[PDB]
RNA sequence: GGACCUGGCGGUGCUUCAUAUCCCUCUAGAGGAGCCUGUUCUGUAAUCGAUAAACCCCGAUCAACCUCACCACCUCUUGCUCAGCCUAUAUACCGCCAUCUUCAGCAAACCCUGAUGAAGGCUACAAAGUAAGCGCAAGUACCCACGUAAAGACGUUAGGUCAAGGUGUAGCCCAUGAGGUGGCAAGAAAUGGGCUACAUUUUCUACCCCAGAAACGAUAGCCCUUAUGAAACUUAAGGGUCGAAGGUGGAUUUAG
């Protein structure tokens, strides 16, 4: 089955040559990302699952790894702990307890001679390819924690850094809108917003009296209901700029509370440009600078609607 | 999509102006109003050929002069 | 009884041009391709299926026939039927000053040898009204006469015609309707004083 | 009403009933049994029920370097192949 | 070989309705008029009730072309909900997929 | 218990192809449509005719060629194209196959009044994807 | 016209033959099942009506009419029904669609009915006499052609080229050493056309040309003169008269191919341009031109027929299968044994691979040309192509290819020669054999493979023939220098046991291998 | 070829209808079938009749088997005849 | 016109060009049904025998 | 008859949970009145099958005439399609599915233990279980990762559908096959589900909710007109007459 791997790698190579030929490029420059672009355009599959695609890659991702033979012709195992079956995991455990034992030896003989994250079990059986369970993995992790606590040298720092990974960003800080200048446009910014099938684009104007215009016409004439008026006063009550903004706005789709919440979100995203950053940090953890995901869900058949069952009699 | 299916080369005015098929009919009254209605009905029908429209026209003429008993009982003269 | 023939995959060399190989839109016989691409939802300890027996490659069309250099070859052989959009007629205001009347057409396609389409016979006529010699009572009469067929905002009279199944026939009909409307716009009738 | 004529294994799954409810509780005497035999072993392509001769299906094409003609056998040759079946 | 008579009689009604189209068209043109007074409409009624049966498209029953079922039919593809589901679950009719929403 | 035209694995003893091993809740996900035509898009006329043509075509092409289809047909469809590409067993003579390809060309092209070119992709056996 | 897929491709021209006849016989029984039920393909769903979609009709719809019934029973046993309804319904036969139509239908009885209509119905006997002389060429009648030309001259009309051309052709058929009779016939026809005031035809030119060129071995001169007489009309000569010209130039032009070049130049004026087709044989002239240029090594006419083959006008390819086979074989043998290795590789890509596989002498020319350029690596694929093509010449092709691998020694880079020897060995013993067995033994001896040499010896030693004496001494050396005298003992005992003359020297080699080794 | 088009996508339509799952009686369980219809237009500007036949041919000789086509030309004309200064 | 389809397949089976497995199976079961001893009555035999 | 194994069961023990859930809790409804649509039954010459969870605006996204498988009467026997059947068997089946299932198991091949018995194979500081495949999970569409949809293995009820369609078993086939008019669908009596209401947060005129006035709801039945149909006896819409009883429903529950 290794000979099949050789044939597949040379077929991938000569197909790379013929893709460079039909695409008119050099076989020395026609690379993997361009290979993906070309084959992705050349065979338009209409499927949603990306594993059901026309795939031509590095064939060692396409083929599973055929395992190394542990014995020669004389039949002796090459690895010392082969006869436990789990040779690689137990070998690694033996080496790690050796590193911990010589580290304890170094601490006793030091008194005598004086962001990142762990792997998962799936990532470990990706690395050391050999199947495990969960309690042995957890025991290995707890051994690593007892490694990481002692006065461990930089070689042992690299050695534990083999099984460390890199976490994502916990970077969710809000986004400032830039102050824009459109034909003597001072104290101006914009944003957008959306809640409950409703799009709204509000403008902030820091030079005006305390009222709101919407599509030119006044927000008292736009809102006869006091709940919506509290909804619009909410951010401006939070930044104490009740009289500093005569503002024009736009909204489209939906009813009273929908357009009110959408305009509130647009004003909240817009007002970051003329405040301190701690203002919108506090506003964000007051709950302002986010989309409310509550869109009403579809009805499911066989029911009254979307949650309620029919009056199923028991008898 | 008009290839071969061509309504036999008729002009637009052979569809619109159908006054050329309405000879033996009166001028001002109820039945000429009925004939204007069926003429303007066949005017706005593009699912029929002009030959078929004149075929329905002659059927109306043949029928309306066929039963002249009640049409002369109708206290108004049909031509 | 039984025979054994290898494909042309080993036979065709490296530098054979693809218009000679894949001219036209293929149902993809995998004898001719030298490209080893697999498609399929693969099994867990296995492979996606290769191109042999690949019905998923048969239902999905390849774009191998449209070789971009062969696209270029067919374009440069198609240089001959061309004309030129004349350079006075590029900015669209000047195109309206030279041609302010637009006639639309309709054509579609269908799966199957039957060709007819019922919605392919309307030719909507679109005239911008500010190019005409319409006087004041005349323009007022044309507005009163058409009614709602004329867009008041950007001054575009739009007249639809589907009373007959031919495009040229309805086009001559809309031209006749404009012709008798611009007959009628001048003429002040007897009751127009009784306004 | 005509287009429900189906494949062969579907006919045998319909009439055989060897995935039905009678197998599991031993719901019959086992002496009542109907086996399954093959219907598609012995009809070659271009086996017409009339005596039809083919240079592409029945008989091989180049008769020592010449084509044969489209023909059809007689009646008693059809009787011979019926008695053979 | 056809076996059945409900399906065959619906095809009978379809073809004899296709014949008797323009005559009933002219009679109902005589019917629905506030002009053209009453007795002409009444002899038109005599005529159209005197027409033979299986001659009006009232009788038309849009049954299936694969199993002849009167009910549970799509008029988009002129067959039953069973056989359309049969060939849809096999995967031949294009565009129709099972809805995952 | 929903049972479609899917495979219900009894033992590891049933050779099954790629097509039969996917249930119709995978069609937009992991499969492909056997025929493809614009008759199901809107707007478009002539739909039920396209369906009866496909059903009669597939049942005819199977019941004519005895066991000479490893899988079902592929009826791609483009106007005046009824393009056949099927997968046949490497059992019989190619002389007889060309006889039958011309036979289906003539009969279909004169019955449904349309240019048809056949294509075949021969397979040595039943194509297998799973022992399911 | 065939598929591209690997299982159904042809590998011989017989395979393509049976493929195409399978296609057309399916088409014929398809049109037979269509006309046996004409009421089944009439429901039309396609709009723009491709006209080949309705069946054809052999029925008469008119009976009480006479001329319409005769035309609708003949031109639409059916000829017998038209003739019987014409004889009993007072329906006069015409001078068109009846004489040659019932002559192709049915040919002494057609002449009998035509003569009864000529003595029974007052038609203008000029065109009827022309069609009667043309039918008399195929009903084997000459004095009727003389009476037809006389009745055409006296029938108050000018004669056609059909009657006089049929007379010239069927009279110069059995021309017993006639060398001036054709010139007298051409001159009398020239006076006849000057009395007829119209140009002479291409039909009479080709007919008199073929009938004069088959009369003597070197009588292509008057045939080429008839080709030039057609060429002096305003239209060009046909390629059929030029084909007869090149054919009579190729038989009697044995010591000099200049007259073959002259008739080839007649064809090059006749078909050496865009094909304006009027010839009955527009392929024989170009095929014979390529055969002359390939049998005389003239690289101008081969290029002429090759450029005229399929690029400019592809009428010059093939009427038969034999036309394509002969043209490809001649040009490929000339390009292989005359040109270098690049053109021979082009021949292997573009005539043997463009048509089907090679012939037996074509494979021998390919093997000799490859032995000139030292290419014995793809001998086995062409050998399988020849054995799939030929049922008798596989044994004569495999050994004649493998002699150069059987006589060249073991190089380190010559393993493909031994593999060709092994594949030809299996294919030549396995298909359906003294020289083949001995050649396989000598080839595997020249291979350099120990098990293969021993297996060829153990196979050939029971083929009722021992090896040759050079092979015997090489085997004795490979035994005695193996410290094992068994094969030397076998060679000596078998060349004494197969009644071969290598007895004393071979037994001395065996005793030297046993005792002196 | 110098045709100067843009690319633009109209919003989708999803036809969703519903059938009975069982055959005799289980009403509360149904089987929905989707029907997704996508939309992809082009605006072809400033070409003559012959050139429109060129590019329309180069589409409709390469038209796939799953997509549709709707052709709507906006043709030109200067003036009707009896419209200059007419009395009928 | 479905009757054309039915009679078309009927002749193609009768000419042996189509292999109609459903009718082969139906004549097999009819063959067994006449082979047992319970076949169709004749025109004129029935309840009145 | 003595002993034992597996499963079921216990108004069987201990412990821990149930997130629309078992209760105490929270909201809105049914059962009380009118009508519509299904079930049993009566009359008639008058359909077929489901009828406990898992059946009831069922099969039906359509029984005034075809839809008529129900019958009376008048007829036909290549009868009509090389026959056909809607004749009895879902207790011969294919095919489609309902509940368990809003799960986590099912499981080919070995090995071991029970003195080599049916059977069992669980202790991570690990005393014999390993393991290919299905499923869950992983994955796909909708607004993403949430959630919804979709899938949901093997078995359970001889579960339902031989009147989606074919089919074995038995029966008719000068009929149980087939062509025509008529009526079968109206209520003795209960009965599941749905709509309307039973008021003052209510009703009406305009306004889409800065007003004013009045301190409710309509079936059926009656007369007329309109829509389609060859035909209004019920189907759909509009005008008018009176408009019944309901004055917020109890054991019992339904859904979130
Ligand atoms: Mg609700
Ligand atoms: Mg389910
Ligand atoms: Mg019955
Ligand atoms: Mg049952
Ligand atoms: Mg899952
Ligand atoms: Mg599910
Ligand atoms: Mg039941």
């Amino acid at each position: 089955t290794e000979d099949f791997i050789k044939k597949q790698i040379e077929e991938f190579n000569i197909g790379k040559r013929h893709l460079a030929n039909m695409m008119g490029e050099d076989p020395e420059t026609f690379t993997q990302e361009d290979i993906d672009r070309a084959i992705a355009y050349l065979f338009p599959s209409g499927l949603f699952e990306k594993r059901a695609r026309p795939v031509m890659k590095h064939p060692e991702q396409i083929f599973p790894r055929q395992r190394a033979i542990q014995w020669g012709e004389d039949g002796r195992p090459f690895h010392y702990l082969f006869y436990t079956g789990k040779q690689s995991y137990y070998s690694l455990m033996h080496d790690v307890y050796g590193m911990l034992l010589n580290l304890e030896k170094h601490q006793s003989h030091l008194q005598a001679k004086s962001g990142s994250r762990w792997l998962i079990k799936e990532e470990l059986e990706e690395m050391l390819v050999e199947k495990l369970s969960d309690l042995d993995y957890m025991q290995f992790i707890r051994l690593l924690e007892k490694l990481l606590t002692s006065q461990c040298g930089a070689a042992e720092e690299e050695f534990v850094q083999r099984f460390r990974r890199s976490v994502t960003l916990e970077s969710k800080k809000q986004l400032i809108e830039p102050v824009q200048y459109d034909e003597q446009g001072m104290a101006f910014s914009k944003s957008e917003g959306k809640r409950k099938t409703a799009k709204a684009e509000a403008i902030v104007y820091k030079h005006g009296s305390g009222r709101i215009k919407v599509n030119g016409i006044d927000y008292q004439l736009y809102f006869p209901i006091t709940q919506d008026r509290e909804q619009l006063m909410f951010p401006f009550h939070f930044v104490d700029r009740l009289g500093k903004h005569d503002v024009t706005c736009t909204v489209s789709g939906g009813g009273r509370s929908a357009q009110a919440g959408a305009i509130r979100l647009a004003m909240a995203k817009a007002l970051c440009s003329f405040v301190t950053e701690d203002e919108v940090e506090w506003m964000r953890q007051a709950g302002l600078l986010t989309t409310d995901p509550r869109v009403r869900e579809r009805k499911k058949p066989g029911q009254e609607g979307a949650r309620r069952k029919f009056t199923w009699k028991k008898r | 999509n008009e290839a071969g299916f061509d309504d036999d080369g008729s002009e637009f005015h052979e569809h619109i102006f159908l006054e050329k098929h309405l000879e033996s009919f009166p001028k001002q009254g109820p039945i000429r109003h009925f004939m204007e209605l069926v003429t303007c009905g066949l005017s706005k029908n593009p699912y029929l050929s002009v030959k078929q429209k004149v075929e329905h026209i002659e059927w109306f003429r043949n029928y309306f002069n066929e039963k002249k008993d009640i049409l002369k009982e109708s206290n108004i003269q049909f031509n | 009884r039984r025979k054994a023939l290898p494909p042309r995959t080993e036979k065709m060399a490296v530098d054979q041009d693809w218009p000679s190989v894949y001219p036209v839109a293929a149902p993809f016989k995998p004898s001719a391709v030298p490209l080893p691409v697999r498609m399929g939802y693969p099994v867990k300890k296995g492979v996606p299926m290769a191109k042999e027996g690949n019905l998923e490659l048969l239902k999905i069309p390849n774009f191998l026939h449209l070789t971009p250099v062969a696209i270029k070859k067919h374009c440069e052989a198609l240089k001959d039927f061309c004309t030129e959009w004349p350079a006075a007629l590029d900015s669209d205001e000047k195109c309206e000053k030279h041609f302010p009347i637009e006639i639309d057409s309709t054509d579609y396609v269908s799966s199957g040898p039957s060709v007819r389409n019922p919605r392919a016979r309307v030719v909507v006529l679109r005239v911008k009204l500010s190019s005409l010699n319409l006087d004041d009572h005349a323009k007022k009469k044309l507005i009163k006469l058409v009614g709602e067929r004329y867009c008041k905002t950007t001054d575009v009279l739009t007249i639809k015609t589907d009373r007959c199944p031919l495009r040229r026939q309805n086009y001559d009909y809309a031209v006749y309707l404009l012709t008798v409307l611009y007959h009628e716009s001048w003429n002040t009738e007897e009751w127009e004083k009784s306004k | 009403s005509f287009f429900t004529k189906l494949t062969a294994d579907e006919l045998w799954k319909g009439a055989l009933a060897e995935t039905g409810a009678g197998a599991k509780k031993g719901r019959g005497k086992r002496t009542k049994k109907k086996k399954r035999k093959d219907l598609n072993r012995g009809q070659i392509i271009g086996e017409g029920r009339y005596g039809f001769l083919w240079p592409g299906l029945n008989v091989p094409l180049m008769k020592n370097g010449a084509v044969q003609t489209i023909a059809q056998r007689s009646k008693e040759e059809q009787e011979k192949v019926e008695a053979d079946m | 070989h056809y076996v059945d008579w409900r399906m065959w009689r619906d095809v009978k009604r379809r073809k004899m309705a296709y014949e008797y189209a323009d005559e009933r068209l002219r009679i109902n043109s005589l019917r629905k008029n506030t002009i053209l007074p009453k007795i002409l409409q009444d002899v038109a009624d005599e005529e159209i009730a005197a027409l033979p049966r299986d001659s009006c498209p009232v009788r038309i029953r849009n049954r299936c072309v694969m199993t002849s079922r009167p009910r549970g039919v799509k008029r988009r593809w002129r067959l039953s909900r069973i056989v359309f589901r049969h060939l849809a679950d096999h995967g031949q009719l294009s565009g129709i997929q099972r809805a995952t929403w | 218990k929903n049972r479609a035209a899917r495979v219900r694995v009894s033992k590891g003893d049933k050779p099954v192809t790629y097509e039969e091993a996917h249930a119709p809740h995978y069609i937009a996900h992991r499969k492909g449509w056997l025929s493809l035509h614009t008759g199901n898009l809107d707007g478009e006329d002539h739909a039920a005719e396209r369906t009866v043509e496909d059903v009669f075509l597939r049942k005819f092409m199977w019941g004519t060629f005895p066991g000479c289809l490893a899988d079902q047909l592929v009826l791609k469809r483009r106007g005046n194209q009824l393009e056949i590409c099927a997968v046949v067993l490497r059992q019989l003579s190619p002389h007889k196959y060309y006889f039958l390809v011309g036979y289906s060309e003539t009969l279909l092209s004169y019955f449904y009044k349309c240019p048809v070119r056949l294509h075949l992709q021969t397979v040595p056996s039943k194509v297998v994807y799973k022992y399911l | 016209v065939f598929q591209d897929d690997p299982y159904l491709m042809p590998a011989s021209s017989l395979e393509s033959r049976s493929f195409l006849l399978a296609k057309k016989s399916g088409e014929n029984v398809a049109k037979f099942i269509i006309n046996s039920y004409p009421k089944y393909f009439q429901k039309d769903i396609a709009e723009p009506h491709i006209p080949c979609l309705m069946p054809e009709y052999f029925e008469p719809q008119i009976k009480d009419i006479s001329e319409a019934a005769l035309k609708e029973r003949i031109e639409l046993e059916p000829s017998t029904d038209y003739h019987f309804q014409q004889t009993g319904q007072s329906e006069a036969l015409e001078e068109e669609n009846d004489e040659t139509s019932r002559r192709k239908a049915g040919t002494w009885r057609a002449k009998n009915n035509a003569e009864r209509i000529f003595s029974l119905m007052p038609e203008k006997n000029e065109h009827s006499y022309c069609t009667m002389i043309r039918g008399m060429v195929k009903h084997r009648a000459y004095e009727q052609a003389l009476n037809l030309y006389t009745e055409l001259l006296n029938n108050r009309l000018h004669a056609d080229v059909y009657t006089f051309n049929a007379l010239i052709e069927a009279t110069v058929c059995a021309i017993n050493e006639k060398f001036e009779e054709k010139w007298s016939k051409i001159l009398e026809l020239l006076r006849h056309m000057v009395a007829q005031k119209v140009k002479p035809n291409l039909q009479t030119f080709n007919t008199i040309l073929k009938c004069l060129r088959r009369f003597h071995v070197f009588a292509r001169s008057p045939a080429l003169q008839v080709l030039r007489e057609m060429k002096a009309i305003g239209i060009e000569p046909s390629l059929a008269t030029y084909h007869h010209i090149i054919r009579l130039f190729d038989q009697p032009g044995d010591p000099l191919k200049r007259s073959s070049f002259i008739i080839y130049d007649i064809m090059n004026e006749l078909m050496g341009k865009r094909f304006s087709p009027k010839d009955p044989d527009d392929d024989k002239f170009f095929q014979s031109a390529m055969s002359i240029c390939s049998s005389l090594r003239d690289l101008e006419l081969a290029y002429q027929v090759h450029g005229l083959l399929k690029t400019g006008d592809n009428w010059k390819f093939i009427g038969p299968d034999q036309h394509r086979n002969f043209y490809y074989s001649k040009f490929f043998d000339l390009i292989c044994l005359m040109e270098q290795i690049d053109v021979t590789l082009k021949w292997y890509e573009d005539l043997i691979p463009s048509a089907y596989f090679p012939h037996s002498q074509t494979m021998i020319h390919l093997l000799q040309a490859l032995d000139v350029a030292n290419r014995l690596e793809v001998i086995p694929k062409i050998w399988k192509d020849s054995k799939e093509y030929g049922h008798t010449f596989r044994s004569d092709l495999r050994e004649e290819i493998l002699m150069l691998m059987a006589r060249d020694k073991h190089p380190p880079e010559l393993q493909v020669a031994f593999a060709d020897c092994a594949a030809d060995i299996k294919s030549a013993y396995e298909s359906q054999p003294a020289t083949s067995l001995n050649c396989i033994a000598i080839l595997f001896l020249r291979a350099g493979r120990t098990q293969e040499a021993w297996k060829m010896l153990g196979l050939f030693r029971k083929h009722n023939k021992i090896p040759r004496s050079e092979l015997l001494n090489e085997l004795m050396d490979s035994a005695k220098v193996s410290n094992s005298p068994s094969q030397a003992i076998e060679v000596v005992e078998l060349a004494s046991a197969f009644s071969l003359p290598i007895c004393e020297g071979l037994t001395q080699r065996v005793m030297s291998d046993f005792a002196i080794n | 070829l110098g045709i100067s088009i843009k690319v633009h996508e109209p919003p989708r339509k999803i036809e969703r209808f519903t059938l009975l799952q069982s055959v005799h009686i289980y009403k509360k369980h149904r089987v929905q079938y989707e029907m997704r219809t996508l939309y992809r237009c082009l605006e072809l500007e400033h070409l003559t009749g012959s050139t429109a036949d060129v590019y329309l041919e180069y589409i409709q000789r390469n038209l796939p088997e799953g997509v549709a086509m709707e052709v709507t030309k906006t043709q030109l004309e200067q003036l009707p005849e009896h419209i200059k200064e007419p009395i009928w | 016109n479905h009757h054309t389809y039915a009679e078309l397949m009927q002749t193609l089976r009768f000419l042996g060009l189509y292999r109609d497995e459903h009718q082969d199976f139906m004549d097999e079961q009819k063959r067994l049904k006449k082979l047992r001893g319970k076949e169709k009555p004749k025109k004129g035999e029935g309840k009145r025998a």
